[PDB]
């Protein structure tokens, strides 16, 4: 196994779960953290935001 | 002169030391050049910026 100042390449897996809405909730969305209700939206990003 | 966006295109691990850099160009030959690696050769007009 190779720990170095360059980054890391081999990792994980992680584990993925079910979603859930309208309730109140902890969320964990890939590596962003934060608490509250999810709904769907309208709005469009762009495909890399 | 204009105006436009630049994209995100893509990210590498690739943890090296960088100093300097070189662009990469094709030279023409047909049978009207002598086709000769030092001088039979045809560039045609490009530029760079």
């Amino acid at each position: 196994f190779e720990l170095l100042h360059a980054p890391a390449t081999v990792c994980g897996p992680k584990k993925s779960t079910n979603l859930v809405k309208n309730k109140c909730v902890n969320f964990n969305f890939n590596g962003l953290t934060g608490t509250g209700v999810l709904t769907e939206s309208n709005k469009k990003f762009l495909p890399f935001q | 002169q204009g105006f436009s966006a630049l994209e995100p295109l893509v990210d590498l691990p690739i943890g090296i030391n960088i100093t300097r850099f070189q662009t990469l160009l094709a030279l023409h030959r047909s049978y009207l050049t002598p086709g000769d690696s030092s001088s039979g050769w045809t560039a045609g007009a490009a530029a760079y910026y």
